[PDB]
Parts: structure tokens; sequence; C-alpha cells
RNA sequence: AUUAGGGUUCGAUUCCGGAGAGGGAGCCUGAGAAAUAGCUACCACUUCUACGGAGGGCAGCAGGCGCGCAAAUUGCCCAAUGUCAAAACAAAACGAUGAGGCAGCGAAAAGAAAUAGAGUUGUUUGUCAUUUCAAUGGGGGAUAUUUAAACCCAUCCAAUAUCGAGUAACAAUUGGAGGACAAGUCUGGUGCCAGCACCCGCGGUAAUUCCAGCUCCAAAAGCGUAUAUUAA
């Protein structure tokens, strides 16, 4: 009654349910870069189909067109900004071959494992998951948080965190408090 | 064939409005004889009263009794024969017992071997009759 | 519009002859519109002439246009 | 690695305003307390603040809304300080004067004073209520 | 018709019980995609022109 | 909603316009009503009564009965937004508000996301039995924060001083495994029966389809079924 938010869908099921391509491949996807279900990846294709279809209509226009010029130039920087497109593609057609393996390239789950603070992308959602990354001095406790390439410098250890300047975690704490009680 | 003028809207728009009839599916639901017709009224599911239990033969090649029942529903009073979607149900359901019934899926239409059987018993008692057949949940009195 | 009735007293029939266009077939089709019109006797208009009306007030249960010129 | 360190508070102020019409000056106030078990009461806050901008009385430094950030370590929220401790009292609704200690009582109960009315409506004068 | 409304329920009853045997828990949630995807991709290895039977059961009559 | 485009379909429902207050019809006051938690009358229903008589209109909120395939609590509060008002707040001095806001119930629907992460030894990898290691949440609480007050979220497990995961039992289900359509030379009985089967079909004594175990498949805190509708 007289609520008034928005609340939208991010993904779509397959239109075949049943292909052998692609569950093995979506499978491929899942393993290699440690998702929990295939949600992940309909809500990455998803994405990637958005951008796709406004891309498409801009490259439509004249390159002289004020709509083609402005959300042309501003759909560039969402692409270079996020890391999703290679800076010296300058071109708006670049953005048409954008791929699914991209787009999870930038997730922090895959991020944190590639800079070498995770030994495996599984390693890697789990210690997001135990608020113990800080981006830019920012607890992030989401592995599908898509990071900028200004940002990436900035990916480290949460300073609370037991691994870092924080106190030290369960385990240490709560057999210490055994010890303790058994005086 | 068909017209091609500039300013010959009417004529198109009148050849589709009537060639749109011979569309039974379109048709059907810009009618009203098949809800007249349809015993749930337009609706998915409908709760009656067991008549009688009924035994029909299935059509050939098949060779089989298939347990059914006469339901009279209680918002119109129609005679109807419905299903029982599993094995050893027919006991589950004693005359003069609240079913509700479903369609069997094809929207009106008969479905399989039985001849002229386009409903399904989908509860008993207020219980599913899929958890009374999986010795699941039990059925009063 | 054109003038299509002058049967009455001090009033006339006008049609408003048009194109509508149906946006589905892409196309056109003929309509046409009628209004009451009152008639000055300055003027007395003729069956298929071309005159110019402006809105007036209601001046009966149908007339709210008066004759302007007659072409 | 971790070292044992006395907890801290340190306290900033964005969008100072000054206005006439209530007496008072209005700001947001964040807070930073790297090591603090928990999260900073408003009474710390209001000697903090009394001590910052140099009030005589911390009693006139009203905070409220104080919103704490994710992760840890920071809490931001609004605050007014007025001229004086009257003007407070004058100017500041019944929930936030009673968190600081100068609020009225509790009106009755909502429900026997709408029943109230119902019955008086029925009656003659003098007869409502006695 | 060699068929009659007494005869439900026979081949329920025909079918004798048999219990259902114990069983440890298997992983749930990110684990069984990534305990599949071991056996899908890294438990073998793919031999070109062979395909590769997901579920084969012992021989029998 | 769906859709390459053109289109098809839904719109009682939160904003705007109209209409009504059981059905009809008349009217006073008022700037404004053919007003209904205003009046008058008739028709249907109805309640109290001392039988003389007098009352009623939830398609407001909260809530009952029937109808149905079908849909919340007789909860808190004017703290925000607004309305009216003789009216800023304050001071014997605090306006009304079932409008509205905030909670309870609520798998209509939508976003982020648990059910675990690594090892040493034995049995190029890889499975299995070991030995462990550290971590976080569900949850328990608070110096307290939020909030009109609460509840929720966020912070923390002492700052001198704050509990807890190993079968981490803090145990994941729903349909399937002839084809469409991913998944079995395993079963075992029935023997065109019991049944399955949206369609094609399976079952007549070595059942591909029946009724179970294991495994496997698909989706996953979600998954079937029915009826509409869009694409196809
Ligand atoms: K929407
Ligand atoms: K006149
Ligand atoms: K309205
Ligand atoms: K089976
Ligand atoms: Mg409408
Ligand atoms: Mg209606
Ligand atoms: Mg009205
Ligand atoms: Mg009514
Ligand atoms: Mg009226
Ligand atoms: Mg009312
Ligand atoms: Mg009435
Ligand atoms: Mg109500
Ligand atoms: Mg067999
Ligand atoms: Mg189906
Ligand atoms: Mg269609
Ligand atoms: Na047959
Ligand atoms: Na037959």
């Amino acid at each position: 009654m007289r609520n008034y938010n928005n609340f939208n869908r991010v993904w779509k099921a397959p239109r075949r349910p049943f292909e052998k391509e692609r569950l093995d491949r979506e499978m491929k996807l899942c393993g290699q870069y440690g998702l929990r279900c295939k949600r992940e990846i309909w809500r990455v294709n998803m994405t990637l189909s958005k951008m796709r279809r406004t891309a498409r209509l801009l490259l439509t226009l004249p390159e002289n067109h004020p709509r083609r010029l402005l959300e042309g130039s501003a759909i560039m920087r969402r692409c270079h900004e996020y890391g999703f497109l290679d800076e010296e593609k300058d071109k708006l057609d670049y953005v048409l071959s954008l791929t699914v393996p991209d787009i999870l390239e930038r997730r922090l789950q895959t991020i944190v494992f590639k800079a070498g603070l995770a030994k495996s992308v599984h390693h890697a959602r789990v210690l997001i998951q135990q608020r113990h990354i800080a981006v830019a001095k920012q607890i992030v406790t989401i592995p599908s948080f898509i990071v900028r390439v200004s940002s990436e410098r900035h990916i480290a250890f949460a300073d609370a965190s037991p691994f870092g300047n924080g106190r030290t975690g369960r385990v240490k704490r709560v057999r210490a408090k055994a010890a303790k009680r058994h005086a | 064939t068909k017209t091609n003028g500039q300013n010959a809207a009417r004529k198109l728009v009148r050849l589709r409005c009537r060639n749109r009839w011979a569309d039974k599916g379109w048709k059907r639901a810009h009618t009203f004889s098949a809800r007249k017709a349809n015993p749930f009224g337009g609706s998915s599911h409908a709760k009656g009263i067991v008549l009688e239990k009924i035994g029909v033969g299935a059509k050939q090649p098949n060779s089989a009794i298939r347990k059914c029942v006469r339901v009279q529903l209680i918002k119109n009073d129609k005679k109807i024969i419905a299903f029982v979607p599993n094995d050893g149900c027919l006991h589950f359901i004693e005359e003069n017992d609240e079913v509700l019934v479903s369609g069997f899926g094809r929207s009106g239409h008969a479905v399989g071997d039985i001849p002229g059987v386009r409903f399904k018993i989908v509860k008993v008692s207020n219980v599913g009759l899929y958890a009374l057949y999986r010795q699941k949940k039990e059925k009063p009195r | 519009g054109v003038v299509h009735s002058t049967k009455m007293h001090r009033t006339i029939i006008i049609r408003r002859n048009y194109l509508h266009f149906i946006k589905k077939y892409q196309r056109y089709q003929k309509r046409h519109k009628s209004l009451a019109v009152h008639c000055s006797p300055a003027f007395d208009p003729k069956q298929g002439d071309e005159v110019v009306i402006g809105q007036c007030r209601p001046l009966s249960k149908t007339i709210r246009y008066n004759v302007l010129e007659v072409v | 690695v971790f070292q044992k360190k006395k907890a801290e508070v340190c306290i900033r102020t964005s969008q100072f305003k000054v206005n006439k019409l209530l007496n008072r000056k209005q700001f947001i106030v964040e807070v930073n307390h790297p090591h603090w078990c928990g999260t900073v009461p408003t009474q710390l806050i209001r000697k903090k603040l009394a001590t910052l901008y140099k009030v005589p009385d911390a009693s006139q430094v009203s905070l409220f809304g104080f919103k704490t950030k994710f992760g840890g370590g920071k809490t931001t929220g609004f605050g007014l300080i007025y001229d004086d401790l009257a003007s407070l009292k004058r100017f500041e609704p019944n929930y936030r004067k009673t968190r600081m200690g100068f609020g009225k009582a509790r009106l009755p109960a909502r429900k026997s004073v709408k029943e109230r009315r119902n019955r008086n409506k029925k009656l003659r004068g003098k007869a409502k209520g006695k | 018709i060699h068929g009659s409304l007494a005869r439900a329920g026979k081949v329920k009853n025909q079918t004798p019980k048999v219990a259902k045997q114990e069983k440890p828990k298997q992983p749930r949630g990110r684990a069984l995609k990534r305990l599949k995807y071991t056996r899908r991709f890294l438990s073998k290895t793919v031999k070109p022109g062979e395909k590769v039977h997901m579920n084969k059961q012992p021989p029998g009559k």
C-alpha cells in the first residue's frame, strides 16, 4: 500500500533447459571461478546482454550524433574504469566483443586469488565472506564485488581481521578462554 | 493476395477482424460458449463430493481398468468424472467426501487412454492425495 | 469544412472530411465528422460550398459554431 | 601485528551551520574509534564535543541519529548545540529532552482519551467528566 | 475384460517391502559444484574418439 | 508482461479523472453536497424495549459468517508527512487524526547470500583413510547504538575487564534416468493386470516406462502440478 521502491530482476534462466554443451561449459565456469550455483553466471549473462544491446543501438547512429557522442563516451568510461575493456581499445566496437570470462575476471573473488592473497578461488570466496579483506580500507564481504582498476592497488587485509592489525581470531580466542577457566 | 492501397486501411482492418474468428484458440478465448460449458467455470481447481466409483476400460491398444469416480461440484452441481493419479488410491477416497479437483493438463482435453476424463483428483479431506499415497499424511475419519 | 445540408432555418450542416492513420497497417482511412453551424442571412451558402466556422457559446442543443466566410 | 592500545575517539564536524532562528549551531559529527569494543555512547560524544567547541555545559549539546559505518571503526550522526541551556529546554522535542533527562511525563493511553471523548459526546454539559 | 475395481492396489501389495540403507551426508552448496567439477574435468582425462559414460552399471543378464 | 522489428496481451489495485456508500428518490444548511460515521419517505433486511415506543447502514481501520481454488492483527504511535483548527515552541499551559508512519502474520514477487577453507603421511595425477591448523557466521549477550518507545539492521567479544562449529547432526529438498531432454546391459514382482504416460509409447512370465535401493542427472532455499496469458 503506497510503497514506492523498485525491485527489478538481474538474471534469466536459459531457453533450453538441457543442453549438454551449455551444461558442461557452465560447469567449467563454476569450478574454474568458484560459484555456488548457475545464477551467478546468468546474472553475468544479463549484465553483458544489456551493455551489448545499448552498444548495438549506438553504432547505428552517426558518430556525430549527440546521443551517440554522449552515451558512447559514457559507456567507454564504464568499461575502462571497471577494467572490462583494455584502455587502448578506444572504439565503440570493442564493447560488442566483450565476453563472459572478462566480467568474472573483475570479480573480487577472482582478483583476490589472482593477487596472491588467496591460493585458490574457493579460498578467496570464504575469505571475503569472513570480513578478512578491505578495499580502500573498507571491509567488503561480498564475492561479486566488481573492482575498478584504480582501486586494485588498495586491496589488502582488513585492519580488524586477525591476519593484520586486528585482534586474534576465534580459535586463538576460545581455546585461550578454556585454559584460563581450567586454572 | 490482398489489398495494398495507401488509403486502404479500413479494408485491411475488417479483413483481420473477420478472419480472426477462424482461429480456434482466438475464438475460444473471445466467446462465452467455452466458459459456460466448462464445469470449473474458468478456474483452475474446484471442490466436489464423490458419488460413485467407476472403472473405465482404457482405449486400444492398451488394456487396463482406470480407477475413476463420479464427482459433483459444489459451485455448479454438475456431474464430472475424475481420475486418481496413482495406484491403490481408489481405496483412500470414499463416497461423499470433499475432493479438490484439477485439470488433466491439456486445457479441457482428455489425457492418455482414459476415454472421457478431463479432470484428476488432487486433494481428499483437505489433504493432498499424493501425501496420502506416499504414506506421508493420514486422512481424517 | 464543406456545406453538407442547408435544409434547416438559419442553420447548416458541414462535413469535415479527413484521413485517419492506422498505425499497425501503416495506412490511412477516410473519415468524416458532421457539425451543426449557425449561418447568418449575410452569407446564403449552397450545398457543396466551402465555409469557415468559428467556435461560439452553445446556441442550441447541437450548435457551437458560427459561419465566418463562404467560399 | 596487533598491540594493546587504549580506546580513543576522534571528533570531526562537516557542514557547520549558524542560525539565529532557534539560537543553535548545527553540524554533522563523524566519530573515529579504531579500537572500541562496541559503539560510542552519546554521553561521551557530548563531553568531547562540549570540550571541542568550548561550551560552558555539556547538557546544551543535542546529539542524535548516530549511524555506524559498515566494517566498524566509524560512526556518523547529526548534532546541534544551542547557545544556552534555557533555549535548549524551549526548543527541543519531548523524545529528545527525555533522552537527555528533561522530557515531560508521558501522556496516558491514547485509547482511553479516544474512548473518553465518545462517552462525553452522548451526555449533557456538566455531566461529562464531572 | 480381465480387469475390475476390486483389483486396485494389486502391484503395490505384490511389491515386497525393502528398507533404504543408511548413508552419510554429501557436501551442500558451492562444495557440491566444486566436488563434481573435479570429477568432470580433473578426476579423469578426456581421450579423443571416446565418449564418457556418466553413470555405467555392472554387467548383468 | 512479452517482444529483433512490426506486434499480442493485461491494467479492480498505490498517482490523476469519474462514480457510489443495501436499493431508489427528494431536501436543509452551506461559498461549495442532491452529502449519507446529514436529514425525510418507500422496498428489502434487521436491533433494544418497561410494548407505550425508539433505533441501523464497515465498498474506512481492526475483526466475524457465508461465498469460494483463493487473500493478514479487534497491535503501537502522532516521532516523520500532511489535513483542519481560535493555533509557532516554551512556561499549572503537551490539540484531533485507524489519513499516515512503525511492528505482527505473510515461500505473491524481487536483491545480496550459509551449509565450510587449507594442509603432512600412507593408499604425474586424482579418490580414500589419517594427523591436524587457523576463520567466520547462525546463535548468546552488551558501554551501549537505532528507535516516539520498541523491534530490526549496523558495532563489539574489553578499552584494566566481554561466550560460543568437527559426524563443524548448526544433518537440502523436488522431479526424473526409452525419445523430445541431462541421467542406468542394477532391479524384483505383476504378466495388456496393478500402474505409468503433457505427446510418441511401456506393461500378455528374462518391463526400456509399473511399484523400490544405489548411483547419476537437472534446479537449488527452492522445486513440482492446474488454469490463464506472452514468445515459440
Ligand atoms: K517494474
Ligand atoms: K433563448
Ligand atoms: K481514486
Ligand atoms: K526406477
Ligand atoms: Mg485502466
Ligand atoms: Mg469486478
Ligand atoms: Mg457521492
Ligand atoms: Mg454492503
Ligand atoms: Mg445520499
Ligand atoms: Mg461507515
Ligand atoms: Mg439507508
Ligand atoms: Mg474492514
Ligand atoms: Mg526387471
Ligand atoms: Mg509439463
Ligand atoms: Mg502466444
Ligand atoms: Na499396450
Ligand atoms: Na482395450
